RNA sequence: ACAGAG
């Protein structure tokens, strides 16, 4: 006899955003029954999709055969399609506020006593690491004071007990890094991940997110399976709003206004900007300009004042960012990787 | 030409704009259609070139 | 009469719109001295990609309108300045510019950094989630091709 | 005695490229009994570190000196005669990278020592004498007190 | 609750009952419930002259008193608990390396309003209780148990 | 001194120009060199103490020295979440005939406080609709408007 | 349509207050004035009666009557 | 809307859903929590067996 | 001419491929599906010759 | 234009096919100057969060 | 209707276990473990919610010896009891005396 | 046939 029961907790169910532009924009996935009316998954697989929570529709299809479902669970799975089949790229990895929360706990300014390191790593003790014991790190400093540098922290994520097999083994430049350090840089942008431990170097956007190699989940995909990429992503999302949310991160307009330092900056640069293009306004109409080659005289007059006028931008956007102090939140954001740049900051 | 309280016993909003229609019940706008003026030389390259 | 819940959609007079996305208790949301806690906690993600320094003026010259009962104006090409509002904030006591002093309602701890309160005008959008959830085990068909 | 190293040092540098950060300070060293120099990352909040101090810095392998190597988790809480007792700030890492010298292309013996403390960084270069004991994933206690 | 004209009318039948706030916030007693830490700012150089009136103006407007001990203006620090932290005090340049604004840990200020169900110290009193309520419950399924 | 940097540490929370330091709890056992923080219950109930400094009606300002910040912060909690009043939930409606709709009548007439004492009454059971004397109130509106 | 009977942020029973505002208000104060006096600190409660607009006073001009 | 792209190559489904969506960061990267309003219409023939 | 080629403005910046001092550098806004900015370099001291977003 | 607010004075002698009010709508607290010219905040959309 | 649920880890002997506290939030949760990381026999302590829509935590408790974890779970419910019950006793204490002196003057 | 939404 056949009962047609109800979509229960572990059905393999498709989803779907609509204009389907590669194949990793339907994934099958396991259902379970939450009593609010929207679908609802986690943030990091929000970039193959492209969805992005601004009044967002996405479809469904439960299978409806036994071979149905193994087709889509063994082929088309989450955790088996976590590289693109286009130039092998991770994309389901961490995002905004997985990766600001990130980089801010791995600086080397963050320590922690031990009850605040303890109410930290008991977030991730939830689900399938509900069974595990914890694995506490022994403290970096003990005479003093007791403290847990941030990076130890982070490193429960990759090894969260005494007995799970994972080694995973980094060695790569961050953003900022200056050039010619290698694991002495004075940016600390440098990361050394050895026996997942983190020796060295916050974490970047090119090492947790979703850009490219080098990814640390990436690592674990080649190295350990893919069930170990699957649950650190499930660790990191789970522990960085913990630790983002008590510490506390805001921006106001006391975080895009300019200093004393850049008015007087952008003032000379106006000046000097705007007299050198009146002389090539003057040079052009009244004599000789310099034709550069290929081009007609007023082509040549374009490209000088595209050039002083570029020179402007630069010279102002390089004046601000030097007068930032660190702790300003769209430089930390820029710094990061998470959302925006260097343009944008010394655009606005 | 009416007061805002003439409006009350129309039971019409005096912010209600007009420029519409009622045509059976439903409320209809002629938009305003942005044509090309007429008769004017009108001087242009052709898809050959021309 | 419906109600806000999770999946509809808000915006906020600058192109910053939103769906919800979790309802937490008043006991939950940090507060600050004077025991406001905030309605909607903005993420502040949005605002260096897209540049709306117009909502984080929005948001000071609103707090430094109610607090002495007056609207500033936000007029195109003019309007109240960040210089003159700056100075109706310090004259109340808070900060000149918005930042205050934050405890966290979960650990009772202060946070580290200041957080940015004000009053920003939300409008409500007529895209909710109770008039699109939709399902079809098998039910009606067409009559010339049969199919649903 | 477990101990690997140990001689005075003394600060030459305290900030080469400018304050990085707020709680750590990357401080350069140099010995007078060996020609060690030394980069090292302190807590300079629990520990402030001027500019011509001149401290001891002994690295051990363990921390109780009866040579005994128990350690499958250090215990805070227990009071026992140990090591530290004699030293003002004592912090616990891993070995993580010796690595040759590439200044000399002939007849060299200085070798660069990496000891990471969770992310405060050390180099300890010098004669290869001194170095001995210095393995690759193995775990040392910094120990340091200031002089008059 | 409503407004009427002539002709119209409102007959109901209301049942109140009795239930929690986490429910739902028509149940709250409180209007706001809050703390902050007491406030203690120090003075870390004697700031005398007219520094000391400008110093008086980066603050709320009873906590720096000026005085005069020979006809000398000097500022001393005389109401911690009035101040607000506006933090004014870091926009004058000459005047952030003499004051360190702190918070004491282990000092609140409570402040409860209530909405007039019953007086205010009779809240505190009924909140303590419930805690003491809480933990009574698990140490009786610690004995139902073993 | 250090000394004075930890005992600053552990007993004030300074306020930066750019973001709160030492915001979090540290006094437990270990954390410190010679401190002994284990729990001692003389030392709480000879620290302790209550100083109210305004009360009037409907408003109660006082102080408590010696608590943490994980039980004041369960205090605030009980008095916002926790503490049981009497509110209107059902509305039985006999010709409405005002402008104001049903549903929003009955929410305006659900947030209006009520002066019973909720020591005195019981939870309604699940169900029960009616409710009986221990469990319930019943308010009756009834107004008819006319000329003059 | 009316004015709501709490503040959305806090909670304080800020809808006596609106018969009493505009009283104030005849009195001729200023707004920053009367919304203090009535007793109005915080601002989430004093934008409750900044911001309101009061329809129903002019939505009963076109309810019917006898 | 012809008969080869329109009802031949791709075609109306049932036992499908369609709603707005919002983040839930408790969740795995590989679930997806499904309402309870959509988990009732749809159904999975299960054979009963052993 | 490679005088032809570096009369634009930027000049001892950062890429990440190889962190040379004499750059070419570009920057598009024209395309509002993407709400990120839009830039592209050359790097051209040690004539390496990189061309990346 | 798709804001919930209120449509007139009669919208409650109206009969639509679709009609989406707000219950206690708010006029905005930073406005325009052409906010005060087409009459906005003598009937609103949107509160003040 | 239980309310306690206790979970042992996977290969501890009692010395490690996840309590589930039904129907509670961070109100006990964290005065709880306040209250736990004061005993100089606990290792680890820390809560944290499931999830957003079920009012349950997980308070994992990680003792250092042998000693099983209801004995530091047992003891952080007296010992938060008795602080309750002493700060109750002072708050009301407080509040007659302040009522008594304010009946002193302007009589 | 038109307007929306992503
Ligand atoms: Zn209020
Ligand atoms: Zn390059």
């Amino acid at each position: 006899d056949i009962v047609e029961r109800h979509l229960i907790d572990g059905d393999v169910v498709l989803f779907n955003r609509q204009p389907s532009l590669h194949k990793l924009s339907i994934m099958a996935h396991l259902a379970r029954v939450k009593p609010h009316r929207t679908f609802r998954f986690n943030e990091c697989v929000c970039t193959p999709y492209n969805a992005d929570f601004d009044g967002d529709e996405m479809n469904l299809h439960l299978p409806q055969t036994e071979e149905a479902k193994a087709e889509a669970l063994v082929l088309m799975g989450t955790k088996a399609n976590l590289v693109t089949p286009r130039n092998g790229e991770p994309l389901i990895a961490a995002i905004q506020d997985f990766l600001t929360g990130a980089y801010l706990l791995t600086l080397k300014d963050t320590f922690f006593d031990r009850a605040k390191a303890c109410q930290i790593i008991a977030s991730i003790l939830v689900g399938k690491d509900e069974k595990i014991k914890v694995r506490l790190p022994p403290p970096t400093i003990l005479k003093p004071v007791t403290l847990w540098t941030g990076k130890q922290i982070f490193s429960v994520i990759l090894r969260p007990s005494d007995d799970n097999p994972v080694r995973a083994n980094l060695r790569t430049k961050g953003k900022q890094y200056c050039g010619k350090g290698e694991d002495l840089c004075a940016n600390d942008s440098y990361v050394t991940i050895q026996n997942s431990e983190l020796m060295s170097g916050s974490m970047d956007k090119g090492t947790l997110g979703s850009g490219s190699k080098n990814n640390i989940f990436y690592i674990l995909l080649r190295d350990w399976g893919q069930n170990e990429a699957a649950d650190a992503m499930s660790r990191l999302a789970r522990l960085a709003p913990v630790y983002l949310s008590n510490r506390g991160f805001s921006i106001g307009i006391g975080d895009v206004t300019p200093g004393q330092g850049l008015l007087k900056a952008k003032y000379e640069l106006l000046n000097a900007g705007y007299k050198k293009c009146d002389e090539y306004i003057e040079a052009l109409n009244t004599g000789k300009l310099q034709q550069q080659p290929g081009c007609t005289a007023e082509e040549t007059l374009e490209a000088l004042i595209l050039k002083e006028l570029s020179v402007i931008r630069d010279h102002a956007g390089s004046a601000c960012l030097r007068e930032l102090d660190k702790s300003n939140s769209p430089l930390t954001m820029a710094l990061c990787g998470s959302k925006g740049s260097f343009i944008n900051i010394s655009q606005m | 030409g009416k007061t805002p309280a003439e409006f009350a016993k129309l039971n019409e909003c005096p912010l209600d704009p007009g420029g519409y229609f009622i045509v059976k019940g439903v409320e209809k706008v002629i938009l305003i259609q942005e044509q090309l003026s007429k008769n004017r030389i009108i001087v242009e390259a052709d898809r050959k070139g021309a | 009469t419906r109600r806000p819940e999770i999946g509809d959609k808000f915006s906020s007079r600058h192109g910053q719109k939103g769906v919800c996305g979790l309802i937490v208790p008043q006991e939950d949301m940090p507060f600050c001295d004077s025991g406001i806690c905030p309605d909607i906690i903005m993420n502040p993600h949005g605002f260096p990609s897209r540049m709306t320094v117009g909502k984080l003026i929005e948001l000071l010259a609103g707090k430094a309108g109610v607090l002495d009962g007056r609207f500033h104006y936000g007029t195109a090409f003019g309007g109240s300045k960040v210089k003159d509002v700056c100075e109706d904030l310090v004259r109340h006591g808070y900060n000149y510019l918005g930042k205050d002093y934050v405890t966290s309602g979960i650990t009772g701890e202060p946070l580290e950094a200041y957080i940015y309160f004000g009053p920003v005008y939300y409008q409500k959008l007529k895209h909710m989630v109770l008039d699109k959830m939709h399902a079809r085990a098998r039910g009606p068909r067409a009559v010339l091709t049969r199919q649903p | 005695a477990g101990i690997l190293f140990e001689d005075i040092f003394d600060v030459k540098d305290i900030d080469p490229e400018g304050k990085k950060f707020d709680r750590v300070s990357r401080l350069h060293c140099e010995s007078e009994s060996f020609k060690m120099d030394l980069i090292l990352d302190v807590n300079i909040q629990i520990y402030p570190v001027d500019l011509g101090d001149k401290f001891r810095l002994v690295i051990a392998s363990t921390l109780y000196e009866d040579g005994t190597l128990d350690d499958g988790e250090y215990n805070p809480t227990d009071d026992r005669p140990s090591r530290a007792d004699q030293f003002e700030y004592v912090m616990y890492g891993k070995v993580y990278r010796i690595e040759g010298d590439e200044t000399s292309t002939e007849a060299a013996t200085r070798l660069s020592a990496y000891v990471s403390y969770g992310g405060l960084l050390m180099r300890l270069q010098g004669d290869a004498n001194n170095l001995h004991g210095f393995e690759v994933d193995s775990r040392v206690y910094l120990l340091m007190k200031k002089l008059a | 609750i409503a407004q009427l004209r002539p002709g119209q009318e409102i007959d109901l039948l209301m049942h109140c009952v009795k239930g929690i706030g986490k429910d739902h916030a028509k149940f709250s007693p409180v209007a706001t419930a809050s703390y902050r830490l007491l406030p203690d700012i120090t003075l870390l150089e004697p700031v005398e002259g007219e520094a000391a009136e400008e110093l008086s103006r980066c603050f709320s407007p009873g906590v720096i008193e000026v005085q005069e001990v020979q006809g000398k203006k000097v500022a001393r620090v005389a109401n911690p608990r009035l101040d607000t932290f506006s933090r004014e005090i870091f926009r004058n340049e000459k005047l952030k390396k003499v004051v360190r604004l702190a918070r004491v840990r282990d000092h609140y200020i409570f402040s409860v309003e209530s909405t007039g169900v019953l007086p205010p110290d009779v809240l505190v009193s009924e909140a303590i209780k419930v805690l003491m309520g809480k933990c009574r419950r698990f140490l009786d399924e610690l004995d139902a148990v073993q | 001194a250090a000394s004075q940097a930890v005992e600053e540490m552990r007993s004030r929370v300074v306020l930066g120009e750019f973001g709160v330091r030492n915001v979090h709890t540290t006094d437990f056992p270990g954390n410190y060199s010679g401190y002994d923080d284990a729990w001692d219950q003389d030392r709480f109930e000879k620290n302790f103490r209550v100083d109210v400094v305004h009360m009037d009606e409907n408003s109660l300002e006082f102080d408590m020295v010696g608590i943490d910040a994980a039980i004041a912060n369960a205090f605030r909690r009980i008095l916002l979440a926790e503490v049981p009043t009497m509110a209107v939930e059902k509305v039985l409606v006999y010709n409405n005939t005002s402008i104001v709709q049903d549903e929003i009548l009955a929410h305006r007439l659900g947030l209006i406080p009520i002066h019973a004492d909720p020591r005195l009454f019981e939870y309604r059971n699940q169900g029960d609709e009616e409710g009986t004397e221990i469990d319930t109130l019943q308010f009756r509106l009834q107004v008819r408007c006319t000329r003059n | 349509m009316i004015i709501p009977v709490r503040c959305f942020t806090c909670g304080k029973i800020v809808g006596n207050k609106w018969e009493a505002y505009l009283g104030l208000l005849q009195a001729e104060y200023t707004e920053g004035d009367a919304l203090d006096a009535l007793g109005l600190k915080r601002y989430c409660c004093r934008r409750m009666l900044l911001a309101h607009v009061d329809l129903i006073e002019k939505l009963l001009n076109y309810a019917p009557l006898e | 809307q012809g008969r080869f792209r329109g009802n031949l190559s791709g075609k109306r489904v049932d036992f499908s859903g369609r709603t707005v969506i919002s983040p839930d960061p408790n969740l795995r990267i590989d679930e997806v929590a499904v309402p309870v309003h959509v988990a009732k219409i749809l159904t999975f023939p299960e054979k009963v067996n052993k | 001419g490679a005088a032809a080629w570096e009369n634009v403005d930027s000049t001892a910046e950062s890429c990440p491929k190889c962190e040379h001092p004499r750059a070419y550098f570009m920057q598009l806004q024209t395309r509002s599906a993407d709400e990120p900015m839009t830039t592209f370099y050359k790097c051209c001291n040690a004539q390496c010759g990189h061309r990346w977003r | 234009k798709q804001a919930m607010g209120t449509i007139g004075y009669n919208q409650r002698n109206r009969i639509d096919t679709l009609m989406y009010l707000l219950a206690y709508p708010q006029k905005p607290m930073v406005k325009t100057k052409t906010i005060e010219l087409i009459e906005f905040e003598k009937l609103p959309a949107g509160q003040n969060a | 209707k239980t309310a306690l649920e206790m979970v042992q880890a996977a290969g501890t002997d009692r010395h490690c276990v996840t309590f589930v506290l039904h129907e509670e939030d961070h109100t006990l949760g964290n005065s709880l473990r306040y209250m736990i990381m004061k005993n100089p026999e606990v290792e680890f302590c820390g809560y944290t919610t499931t999830h957003p829509s079920e009012s349950k935590i997980n308070l994992r408790i990680q003792t250092r010896g042998t000693l099983p974890a209801v004995e530091p779970f047992q003891r952080g419910l007296n010992e938060l009891m008795n602080v309750c019950q002493h700060v109750l006793d002072k708050f009301e204490a407080s509040i007659k005396d302040y009522k008594d002196q304010k009946a002193s003057r302007n009589e």
